[PDB]
């Protein structure tokens, strides 16, 4: 059951790991990712202003 | 939502034998959208384009928020009477309310009733209880307008500080706000409540909290880089200046003692100015969002408030809690910061801070007398475009010497 | 607690062990200050400390305390928990007063007056309020009332036949001290109704005298409580009588 | 009777369990990790029965060319770059995902992962879509497990259309490397500039001549990596200096 | 680089020293050069940087790495150190981490602990050298027994 | 004088400063001191005795 | 300060807030110790263990102060204080000492 924690064990929390002594099996895992944008701006000269 | 607190107070007629509302303005402000107080809203008034420096109608981000209340207060109204009291002019288009139509149709059978101040309470509307799934929206709004008609100034806003109630879940997840400023974070955040009813004993709940705690703290000088809660606390970019944004940064070592017990405190802005900081601003509204889906604790203390805002069912407490002022102006809370960091040995005992301080004081003459000019500048018509000025506004007592006493007692 | 009609029980009088209690504490007025009152600039930021004003005196927050008095208090509300079972048995409100609960935080700045409390700040110490040493004072007062019955009464039997060798050392079976004591004692007396916690009470108190016979074993001990202390001070040395005296 | 005859039809109870008489922990970085290629430096172990010898041959080696044999005295060093490898190639932004319901005439509803291209090793993914077989070890363990830990939990609903943020799932995953890769992801987003930065920035470097207004949409979806300390970069510029020694080409 | 190296010599640079017990010599100056060229390659390739010049140079002398720092010196009698620290390290406490569960560990990463014994065992039932019970330890002071190293 | 004695004297409150509020109930330090020198349910004076 | 003559005063004299000043001090001399003076390893590096010079009696650094004195002491400056708007006024070197 060690190995497999957050699975067989109700009173835990899904993340939760036991480290450094255990590397858990199944956790609650993140699943991510974002907007990764061209930089698109417009210039106008200032000090001309 | 899944608790029977559907509780909306209207705001009160500053003098005029009327709400404070312009037809023609609420009509031509639907220009985007339809709905009540939504994301539209929001995205516009703090815009990814613009923020407009006195606009014609709106003279302050504020100004939106004042009529907005005034809005829902007036035909919003209607609702909370057992079969929708909806006329006057507009009309809601539907029995969930929807959308809002300027003009009865076909059938015009419900009646208003001449309306003072009145406390929208949808928990006696059928329909709304019934669809607690999608009404969920006007929960949000209802809260927040509260908050704005309790009282007579800025914000009445609730505070909360845990101890070591911070689960391995919820600090990991607060690391991905790392480099995010409360400016962005904001509309997000808000936008969160709309989204559906979640779960009172969620992670969402106790995230905003505790921002909301790292703001404050962060804000009035007591967390800091030196004074961390683990890590956690704002940067407010440029500090104790009147143009100072609050950035999330993990100062990671000199991390802040473990409280006894519990805290929980409220907090109101009882300066005008508050109306050109949109920060503090944004914040109560963040706020206000969870309280939305939580038993908001500790109640108010019938003497702290106005004359017109006594007396009122939920809100009157003995034995209770207390509304603390703020710093009001900008000024104090420099000297507070300043100090603090003075004591510290982080930055030069006697120079960057009156630096600061001097154009604070500048900044604020002139945002301040700009402001209260037009304020003056309403008159006679059933409008006010903006929260009443008062001469004793100015003043700098406001539980000043209280809030640093409270914050003092954070750190520890 | 232990029977006390049980054998083992020493009765070893001391110059050592010289009886005491805590009979009265310093209570002069110069005695009680220590020292400044907390307050606070004005009440926003850190600025005015050019100004201050006096914490919640309304029903809290006062100056910091007496770590003097701190210290005494605590002593004298010891000598209460030295009858606990006994004040838990009468159903005298009993429940020790934990004087450190009173003691509450408070944080800003500490002088004597505005003047000099401008330039102090002590954050988060501690304070007590009027209203709390009242009801603190009134608690302290109302227990001692109520042990005045048994203050005379322990005092009775402990001169009936005096345990007090001032100059030494004595000995004499207990028992045979005991058992004549009750054949001979007043019947009136509280004494005769609470054998057991008088006898567990003097034990505590008086080093000098042990327990019957809890464990036969081990009814002796050499250390007792605290009051060892003060007694070494009261005994006879090689060259002077008393210390304190002289 | 293996597999659940349901009418016409068969259902198939793919073994959530590897079905061996011998089965072992065996370090293999990114075994089941369909990403956008690979690093290339993954850690990888034979089973226990193969000559494991292999993985250690790449520090003081040099000299000795004995296929059988590691030197002991440079076991240390050997470990050490292992472990570098094993952190260099876990190194990797776990992409968000599509969820759905259980289709499966089993017990449906529950939200589970749609695997990269197709449906692969879902009996492990998900140890709680295996019905309920016979009475053996496997089942023993199936029997100690609760269903509801299977999948998706919670996903970050706010999203500006579908962008999420977070997708909160539970699956077959190793606590270590996501603990590694969500401390990489922090790194990541610290590092998060927003444009108005930018403009204010370049303008005011410009010495006043331009302005490079950026317009930005209401989008918390974004990230930026660039923010640095002055620190990091005099520190790379120390360098650059140690770099010239000398040697003016 | 720094905390890497300081585990394979004696180094007084700031860091715990989990995997003491695991066999390594303490290395020279020039064989930590070696090591850590590996280091800094890892990096380049894990990183998609092929620039050499990054990195590459660090090792060119006594690259016993501790606190890299540089200063200038004026005629006056003077100088002036800058002595630029590094904060946050996220690999880094990773790495250390990786470490610690390791010491744990260790026989997932085929690295496994103890010793042996040399032992005439002929029989129908018995486990496995994986599996002891008891007697395959020794003592020096045992008798009839002698130990030797 | 009189601001004096109201400072000495908790005793005693200052004329109409507020007519509102003239008393208080924390007046400074001394209160301590004088607690000690207020008759008990039991005891005339602690310090006495 | 208020206006003595004015409306609003109350004359409550109570056993809870008996009179009291500060009179006088304890100063026994036996009170007076808390205690170490202060000294120096003859004045060279931490080596000369075995020897010490006090520290400057000729103008300064003398011994550990008094705890107790220190804190009596504060109070009894306290009681100046408790007149120093009527001090200032007369114009006496009012300026509170600060220990």
């Amino acid at each position: 059951p060690l190995r497999w924690p957050g699975l067989v064990d109700p009173n835990y929390r899904v993340g939760t790991n036991d480290l450094p002594n255990r590397i858990t099996l199944y956790n609650s895992l993140y699943r991510y990712n974002f907007t990764y944008p061209t930089l698109d701006g417009i210039m106008y000269v200032r000090s001309a202003t | 939502m899944a608790q029977r607190q559907f509780f909306g107070l209207t705001y009160n007629f500053y003098g005029q034998p009327a709400p404070l509302f312009d037809l023609n303005d609420l009509q031509e402000l639907a220009g985007c959208y339809a709905r009540p107080w939504t994301s539209r809203f929001s995205h516009l008034a703090i815009s990814t384009g613009s923020l407009p420096v006195w606009s014609a109608r709106y003279p302050s981000v504020a100004s939106r928020n004042i009529v907005v209340n005034t809005l829902l207060g007036a035909h919003l109204n209607p609702f909370a009477g057992g079969q929708i009291t909806s006329h006057q002019g507009i009309t809601w288009r539907d029995p969930v309310l929807s959308s809002l139509a300027p003009v009865p149709a076909i059938q015009p059978p419900p009646v208003w009733a001449v309306a003072e101040n009145v406390l929208l309470d949808s928990n006696n509307y059928p329909t709304y209880v019934l669809n607690l799934s999608s009404m969920w929206p006007i929960n949000q709004d209802v809260h927040i307008m509260t908050m704005w008609a309790l009282s007579d100034q800025g914000p009445i806003y609730h505070l909360e500080v845990p101890v070591d109630p911070m689960p391995a879940a919820t600090t990991a997840a607060l690391m991905a706000y790392t480099g995010v400023p409360i400016a962005h974070l904001a509309q997000t955040a808000y936008r969160f409540a709309g989204q559906l009813p979640q779960s009172p004993d969620s992670t969402m709940v106790s995230t905003i909290r505790w921002l909301s705690a790292i703001w404050f703290g962060s804000l009035t000088g007591r967390l800091n880089r030196s004074r961390t809660c683990n890590g956690f606390y704002f940067e407010f970019a440029k500090p104790a200046l009147n143009p100072d944004q609050a950035v999330l940064k993990w100062n990671d070592g000199a991390r802040a003692a473990p409280p006894a017990a519990a805290q929980s405190s409220y907090i109101r802005c009882i300066s005008p100015h508050w109306q050109h900081q949109i920060v503090e601003v944004a914040g109560a509204l963040m706020s206000q969002s969870v309280t939305a889906v939580t038993g908001l604790p500790a109640l108010i203390d019938e003497a702290t408030l106005p004359a017109w805002s006594q007396g009122v069912a939920n809100l009157t407490g003995n034995g209770q809690g207390v509304v603390p002022c703020l710093d009001y102006n900008p000024v104090p809370m420099a000297a507070a910061r300043h100090l603090q960091w003075r004591q510290d040995g982080l930055i030069t005992a006697a120079q960057e801070a009156q630096l600061n301080n001097d154009y604070t004081a500048y900044a604020l003459t002139i945002e301040r007398h700009l402001t209260a000019m037009l304020v003056a500048n309403p008159i006679a018509a059933g409008r006010m475009p903006i929260q009443p000025f008062n001469a004793a506004d100015f003043g700098q007592a406001g539980q000043t010497a209280a809030a640093v006493a409270l914050a003092q007692a954070m750190f520890v | 607690t232990y029977n006390i009609t049980g054998d083992g029980n020493s009765f070893t009088p001391t110059s050592d062990m010289t009886s005491t209690a805590a009979p009265a504490i310093d209570l002069k007025p110069g005695v009680l200050n220590p020292t400044g009152k907390l307050w606070r600039p004005v009440g926003t930021s850190v600025a005015t400390i050019d100004s201050l004003a006096i914490v919640s005196d309304r029903f809290g927050q006062y100056s910091f305390v007496n770590e003097g008095m701190r210290e005494t208090f605590s002593k004298a509300l010891f000598d209460i928990n030295m009858w606990q079972p006994l004040f838990q048995a009468t159903k005298t409100g009993c429940g020790p007063i934990v004087l450190s609960s009173f003691t509450t935080t408070t944080s800003g700045y500490v002088g004597a007056t505005a003047g000099d409390a401008l330039d102090n700040p002590v954050t988060n110490g501690v304070f007590i309020s009027t209203v709390q040493i009242m009801n603190l004072q009134r608690t302290i007062a109302a227990r001692m009332r109520d042990v005045a019955l048994w203050q005379k009464h322990l005092d009775t039997a402990m001169t009936m036949l005096t345990p007090d060798i001032s100059a030494g050392s004595a000995s004499c079976n207990w028992k045979s001290l005991l058992a004549f004591a009750k054949d001979i004692l007043p019947l009136d007396n509280l004494c005769l109704t609470y054998p057991n916690e008088f006898y567990n009470v003097a034990i505590h108190r008086y080093p000098a005298l042990k327990p019957g016979n809890p464990d036969t074993k081990l009814p002796d001990a050499q250390a007792h409580p605290l009051g060892e202390v003060a007694g070494a001070f009261n005994a006879a040395t090689s060259e002077v009588g008393s210390l304190v005296g002289s | 009777l293996i597999g659940f005859t349901w009418f016409m039809q068969m259902y198939q109870m793919t073994p959530p369990l590897p079905e061996g008489a011998v089965n072992r922990i065996v370090c293999m970085t990114n075994w089941a990790s369909l990403g956008d290629e690979g690093r290339g430096l993954e850690v990888r172990l034979p089973p226990p029965t193969d000559s494991s010898v292999h993985a250690y041959k790449t520090v003081l080696s040099r000299g000795y060319i004995d296929n059988a044999q590691f030197n002991p005295l440079a076991l240390r060093s050997n470990v050490l770059l292992m472990l570098l490898q094993f952190t260099l190639s876990n190194l990797k932004i776990n992409k968000s995902s599509t969820f759905t319901s259980d289709v499966t005439t089993i017990t449906s509803g529950r939200m589970i992962r749609a695997f990269e291209g197709r449906p692969e090793l879902l009996a492990l993914a998900y140890p709680g879509r295996a019905v309920l077989p016979t009475q053996t070890k496997n089942a023993q363990f199936l029997s100690t497990a609760i269903a509801d830990r299977i999948g998706r939990l919670d996903r970050a609903n706010l999203i500006g259309g579908e962008v999420s943020a977070m997708v909160e799932c539970m699956e077959l995953c190793d606590a270590l490397t996501l603990h590694i890769r969500e401390t990489y992801i922090m790194l990541l987003r610290s590092m998060h500039q927003d444009p108005t930065q930018i403009v204010q920035i370049v303008n005011e470097c410009a010495n006043n001549l331009l302005n490079s207004t950026i317009p930005i949409s209401l989008r918390p979806t974004i990230l930026c990596p660039w923010f640095a300390s002055s620190e990091d970069l005099r520190l790379q510029q120390v360098m650059h200096l140690v770099n010239i020694s000398s040697n003016t080409a | 680089a720094r905390s890497a190296v300081a585990q394979c010599q004696d180094a007084g640079f700031l860091v715990p020293r989990p995997l003491d017990a695991l066999r390594q010599f303490d290395v020279t100056s020039a064989a930590a050069a070696e090591i850590m060229h590996a280091v800094n390659d890892a990096f380049k390739t894990a990183f998609d940087l092929d620039g050499a010049l990054l990195d590459g140079l660090a090792l060119y002398g006594d690259p016993r790495i501790a606190d890299l720092s540089a200063a200038y010196l004026q005629y006056g009698g003077n100088v002036v150190r800058e002595h630029v620290p590094p904060g946050p390290s996220h690999i880094h406490r990773a790495l250390q981490q990786v470490e610690s569960t390791f010491m744990a560990e260790m026989n997932l990463f085929n690295v496994a602990r103890g010793n042996l014994y040399l032992v005439q065992t002929a029989t129908n039932g018995n486990w496995s050298p994986m599996a002891p019970v008891a007697a395959p330890p020794f003592v020096r002071g045992g008798p009839n027994v002698r130990v030797v190293g």
